RNA sequence: GUUUGACCUCAAAUCAGGUAGGAGUACCCGCUGAACUUAAGCAUAUCAAUAAGCGGAGGAAAAGAAACCAACCGGGAUUGCC
RNA sequence: UGGCGAGAGACCGAUAGCGAACAAGUACAGUGAUGGAAAGAUGAAAAGAACUUUGAAAAGAGAGUGAAAAAGUACGUGAAA
RNA sequence: UGACGUGCAAAUCGAUCGUCGAAUUUGGGUAUAGGGGCGAAAGACUAAUCGAACCAUCUAGUAGCUGGUUCCUGCCGAAGUU
RNA sequence: GAGUAGGCAGGCGUGGAGGUCAGUGACGAAGCCUAGACCGUAAGGUCGGGUCGAACGGCCUCUAGUGCAGAUCUUGGUGGUAGUAGCAAAUAUUCAAAUGAGAACUUUGAAGACUGAAGUGGGGAAAGGUUCCACGUCAACAGCAGUUGGACGUGGGUUAGUCGAUCCUAAGAGAUGGGGAAGCUCCGUUUCAAAGGCCUGAUUUUAUGCAGGCCACCAUCGAAAGGGAAUCCGGUUAAGAUUCC
RNA sequence: AAACUUUCAACAACGGAUCUCUUGGUUCUCGCAUCGAUGAAGAACGCAGCGAAAUGCGAUACGUAAUGUGAAUUGCAGAAUUCCGUGAAUCAUCGAAUCUUUGAACGCACAUUGCGCCCCUUGGUAUUCCAGGGGGCAUGCCUGUUUGAGCGUCAUU
């Protein structure tokens, strides 16, 4: 097939032109399979289409991460999933915020280390 | 019923595709416990839905 | 056994061997080295890869030797060239040998095997 | 009359396929499934049905998403990639 | 809930069949079959075994010690040691006492070399010739090999002797303070061949 | 009162449980009022309800709820705790003032049946606790 | 259903007790868990004791008042007498009982 | 006779055949097979003999 | 009677950002709720403040720092075991 | 008596043990709720029987493989009726 | 009170007969669900189930009642009455 | 020196457990078969011969899901009856050739018959689901047979602006507002609701603000026989056609 | 006297007990806390050179990307020395994606693969009709926005 590490070093339109060529190359191979007893070379083509499509998706998704970089309100698919419960859960700023009075107490009388 | 719903046609179509005996090259493989197609159904023997 | 995270359970050990995937059947199908090759490298036994030459040490086929054809991981066997059974019909079929009953008389040396040998502590390639 | 001759007139359907359960349980006059309770928020399943609960519990199907939740936890809900060494 | 997972009413009398719960109607083979019995093929066993059976047994601390004390007293006279297998026909004097140097042995080859010189190898080749297979279902329950019981090397202070002897098939190593009855009289048969150290034999009193 | 929802008043039991009319709900009307608002506004958390007014066929309550999603409440330490998902539907489990009352969660000889939890207490003193050495 | 001549017993097994029998096989398993739990707490609380200084206190109920026993926490009176604060006491490893 | 997808309009079959095979479609008649796949009878205008485009594709 | 602006209460929007359902349920917090059975009958009792039914959580839950126990030379949150 | 990951056993050993050691909540019954099976073992290795002869054929009798065919894919052993 | 009655059939067959333009026959749709329906009323019908359907559960319900209750030898040896 | 019910004692046998006999065993463990042998009052034990092929035993103790003829016991298998009862309603078949190893049953020809247009004709509804059609083929099924088949193996086949569905409402079912209910959810469908749509140019601000102004007790589902926009003829295939030409 | 019936043995049948095994169950112990509008559990339909299933996956369909290992896969075929290699694999790992149609299921329905409307863009000559592609339109509730309603109500005019 085609190697994805080669495809990352190409323009948006080079990939689109490679995809349509692979889709035509599957089309003509699907035509040959009708007459031929066993044509297992179609596998490498349809895995090469998936390889290109994944590289195109990955590159558009990197471009959209870059245009939404350094803001609140990112697209929910680009937000880190983790778990419904973990997203709902209080952050590290929240669940750590303490009152002025309870701050003053901890500064005054923290639990100390002793011996014997 | 000649005037099938597509939901019934889709399931008749899967039941048609499923109606074949075991391909006789899988009996050749390693450890292969399988002898014959156990889930084989005829239009006469047992109905569906 | 002193480490508690390991099991001395016959049932678990039998299943863990039989349902071992390809990558760990590499390590299960290991062969010891010849007296000469062990004197050269200084390593006891390696995982059999494809084109290593070996000698048969046990079985009816004891004494015969040659390059290994197929490391048949799925059958827990390695099929060796020139060690075959001719059927009644006159068509030859390779005999399934376990790699621990063989001995590695000649190594198939690539960058990853030189790396493996240096890692275990071999005093060459 | 009540037996063999009356069995001859069974040529309608009380239920067809349920959209949710996918089973010939959707009573078409009530227009509610007799197995999964569709249409309803809640899936019909009763404690007195020990076997029935077991037949439609988690792990009977594919678990498309839940399959890998164990792996994702184990790794710490990590994000990104490793590069090389 | 074993054999209890089915729904089965008896058919009463009037069907020429014998009153045992029978399975719900179907075209399957299971339909009309006996259920819930201890007699039936697939019912629950008569009085199914439960986990609140008394497994452990309390026995008086003073009875325990009496048995331990009598077991230690049997490690003396050779009549009982030889009666319990134990090849000590050649050995010099009963209760066999060794130096405090046997406590300090680190390695197995020197530990076994020390034991053989002191007088053993008859009772330590017994445990090598012994290793046979089990006679029943215990083989596929992790009780595969038999292996006879050799000498018990009782010590006072451990300087690596327990690790030294660990691997050697038959030999068991014990501290004098504890001194298990399960080891002092295996099979509830009196007179084990015990090798005491000098420190251990003095600590006994 | 709570009229028993049995049809035609027929109960199918023994005289002791032939009661239909004179029977009382074990939770309070504050609890019922908390429960129905909890269902209406599910995004918020019931802090505490209380009595406002009553006529012959009605009692009127004002439930104080909190938004656990509003930063205002999530950032203040004195009301950060409510956001923790072990406080989801307090009014339902019966952890509100009304619930704790109706469950008799109070210290003293007076509340021996229902102190640590009526059900927990029942099963604890109906548990047969056997040891290895009896 | 009555004896030859035997003491009248009160065996409270007319409920579904079989459904809530609790056998303590976990005794040995819990014992090493508690010892590990103590060892790890002493590694956390690195140079300090696991338990706080308890006060002496005379047991109530005239049956038992004949013997003294380690009470819960010292007191605001004893802490002030000894010459420290009820806050400072709690932090440097003394149980203080406000009650 | 072309094996079309399910979820494909007669409009989309006409448009697909024209764009790919470079041919003007006079009509498209579609039935779904008992196999559960769609097939479409793509009739061309008088201008294109179907054999010229059948041989172009490969199959005879 | 107009000029413009407030206020209060109630609305609308495919309004900016959000959140609720459902699953599972061994254990946990609640509600509701039997009969078989035991009583050698049976109606109170019993089974049982159990099964079933419904609402709701978490890794635990609940409880919990006294409107407590006591009557002592008094103890001192909560839970668990003996 | 749930989920995930591990250690175990004076437990069961294919009518036992979970209903399920097998493509088991599968096949199948019932309108439906629900009901719900049977079914493991050739040999170290298919070496799964070349080739000859009777028969239309299945197969037979040979020949052979095998340590054994008193192991032939109706396959360890092969009880009794 | 024919045939069949381990049938063609868990209600059929043949002859004979009731009625045959309406209180007629009947398809599809729809409503009524179990101490409930429906009943030109026989406790009839409510999926071959009806003087209270079917499914699961409580449930292994209880039984002063029937049946069964698995090696040998040795020694002793009853009751049917208060 | 009897003995039911019953008690007690001494042993026999089974699955496991600890100890021991440095036990037996691929030169053959265990299992099974044995009108062969020996021991034991007995439960049982031991040995020879065969088959077989991977484990098993004596003894001192521990432990139990531990010993079967009965339960109209359970599951599985097997019989005698028995080559028996029977395979007898829908009037009925017969000759020849072909095919084939084989023909009462298959194909063709030729007779003789029946259904007799309220049919054994030609379409459809519901229901089935590929049974339709072709080739190859007959181990199983078609209670005889089989070369045949609705069987078996591999394929082929269902073409719509006009036929239906889609739309409308019917008996009705049902969200909404609301009100009940601890709750599952129940009532109601126009109700004690602030319940959006329609058109003309406008004005040409890369097309957006007007007003001519109007109009409003208001979801949705519910008929392949009710209501309903529109198709006919001829020809065509192994099998489709009011569709293909 | 044959046949016939019964008993016993040998060999052959029927049948699948016994024995031996065991990738399974079962109970006990310990450790851990992780489902879902960012669409869960479950269902339907699809996907391989030859597959009906189980297992896997979703029109990127027994998988794609990444990482590790280091040379396979296997029933046949087909390849390939890229094999001193950014590299075989029905491998492991898994952090990037795809994820059909459904489903709490969310435009409205659903015994229909039914019927709408809004935005952008592309074709038919086209603000309006038809068609293609992409993005949308549920309900309750909270905070804030904007536009409003009410002699409920204040002040100015
Ligand atoms: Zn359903």
């Amino acid at each position: 097939g085609v190697k994805a590490y080669e495809l990352r070093t190409k323009s948006k339109e080079q990939l689109a032109s490679q995809l349509v060529d692979l889709k035509k190359e599957l089309a003509e191979l699907k035509v040959q399979k009708l007459s031929r007893p066993s044509l297992p070379k179609i596998k490498t083509v349809r895995k090469s289409i998936a390889c290109v499509l994944t590289v195109i998706n990955e590159q558009q998704r990197e471009a959209v991460r870059q245009l939404y970089k350094g803001k609140k309100y990112q697209p929910k698919d680009l937000r880190a999933k983790k778990t419904r419960a973990l997203r709902r859960a209080l952050t590290k700023f929240e669940a750590s915020q303490v009152t002025e009075k309870q701050r003053k107490k901890q500064i005054a009388f923290p639990q100390r280390k002793y011996a014997i | 019923a000649a005037q099938k719903s597509f939901r019934i046609k889709q399931k008749m179509a899967k039941a048609k595709k499923q109606n074949r005996p075991l391909p006789q090259w899988i009996r050749l493989r390693t450890n292969n416990t399988i002898r014959y197609n156990a889930k084989r159904r005829n239009w006469r023997r047992t109905k569906m839905n | 056994k002193q480490s508690l995270d390991v099991s001395s359970d016959r049932r678990k050990a039998r299943k863990a061997y039989f349902t071992a995937p390809s990558s760990q059947r590499r390590v299960l199908l290991s062969a010891p080295l010849s007296k000469e090759l062990r004197a050269q490298y200084g390593i006891k036994a390696l995982p059999i890869r494809r084109d290593d030459e070996v000698l048969v040490v046990r079985g009816s086929k004891k004494g015969q030797e040659g390059k290994i054809s197929s490391v048949y991981r799925l059958k827990f066997a390695v099929q060796v060239d020139k060690v075959t059974k001719e059927k009644v019909n006159g068509a030859s079929v390779p005999i399934n040998l376990h790699p621990s009953k063989l001995v590695i008389t000649k190594l198939h040396l690539d960058k990853d095997r030189k790396a493996l040998i240096q890692r275990k502590g071999g005093k060459l390639e | 009359g009540k037996g063999t001759p009356s069995f001859g007139k069974r040529h309608n359907k009380s239920h067809t396929l349920c959209n949710r359960c996918g089973r010939r349980s959707f009573h078409v006059q009530k227009k509610t499934c007799s197995s999964c309770g569709y249409p309803a928020a809640k899936t019909r399943s009763y404690n007195w049905g020990a076997k029935a609960k077991r037949r439609h519990t988690t792990g009977t199907g594919r678990m498309r998403y839940l399959k890998h939740v164990s792996r994702r936890f184990k790794n710490g809900f990590q994000t990104g990639s490793a590069k090389a060494q | 809930k074993a054999g209890h997972q089915t729904s089965a009413e008896s058919w009463g009398t009037g069907r020429a069949v014998a009153r045992i719960p029978r399975v719900g109607g179907g075209g399957t083979g299971r339909s009309g079959q006996g259920a819930f019995g201890n007699m039936c093929r697939g019912g629950r066993m008569f009085a199914p075994t439960k986990t609140w059976r008394k497994w452990n047994v309390k026995v008086n601390h003073n009875e325990k010690r009496y048995a331990t004390a009598s077991a230690i007293a049997a490690t003396a006279v050779a009549s009982l040691v030889l009666a319990r297998g134990h090849r000590v026909e050649k050995i010099p004097e009963i209760p066999l006492v060794v130096s405090t140097d046997l406590e300090s042995i680190q390695k197995t080859k020197e530990a076994v070399a020390a034991l053989k010189a002191v007088g053993a190898h008859s009772d330590l080749l017994k445990v090598l010739k012994s290793k046979k297979l089990r006679a029943g279902k215990g083989k596929y329950r992790n009780r595969r090999w038999t292996q006879r019981r050799g000498p018990l090397v009782v010590y006072a202070e451990d300087n690596g002797i327990v690790k030294a002897l660990r691997n050697v098939p038959g030999v068991e190593t014990a501290n004098v303070a504890s001194l298990n009855l399960l080891q002092l009289a295996p099979g509830a048969h009196l007179g084990r061949f015990v090798i005491w150290t000098e420190a251990a034999f003095t600590k006994l009193d | 009162n709570r009229k028993r929802p049995v049809p035609k008043g027929a109960t199918y039991g023994k005289p002791t449980n032939q009661g239909v009319n004179e029977l009382k709900y074990q939770r309070s009307l504050r609890a019922t009022a908390e429960e129905r608002v909890g269902r209406r506004a599910a995004n918020l958390r019931v802090l505490n309800s209380y009595w406002v007014n009553q006529d012959s066929t009605y009692k009127y309550f004002e439930v104080i709820l909190v938004d656990p999603q509003h930063k205002a409440i999530r950032r203040d330490a004195r009301y950060n705790w409510i956001c923790d998902p072990v406080h989801k539907h307090r009014e339902a489990r019966g952890l509100t003032a009304t619930g704790k009352k109706s469950r008799g969660i109070n210290k003293g000889h007076k509340f021996n049946n229902t102190k640590a939890g009526r059900r927990k207490t029942w099963k604890r003193q109906n548990t047969l606790s056997l040891w290895r050495y009896r | 259903a009555i004896s030859k001549n035997l003491p009248i017993l009160k065996n409270h097994f007319r409920k579904h007790w079989q459904e809530r029998v609790k056998v303590h096989f976990d005794q040995a398993g819990k014992k090493v868990s508690r010892r590990n739990a103590r060892a790890t707490r002493a590694a956390k609380i690195a140079p300090r004791p696991l338990d706080l200084l308890r006060p002496v206190v005379r047991a109530p109920t005239v049956k038992y008042n004949r013997k003294v026993r380690a009470g819960r926490g010292f007191t605001l009176a004893e802490v002030k007498a000894a010459g420290l604060t009820a806050a400072y006491a709690r932090t440097i490893g003394i149980a203080v009982d406000h009650r | 006779v072309f094996q079309v997808s399910m979820k494909a309009n007669k409009y989309q079959i006409k448009k697909a055949v024209k764009e790919l095979y470079e041919v003007d479609v006079l009509k498209v008649n579609t039935l779904v097979r008992p196999n559960g796949t769609k097939k479409a009878y793509v009739r061309l205008t008088a201008d294109y003999d179907a054999l010229d485009i059948a041989n172009r594709i490969g199959y005879i």
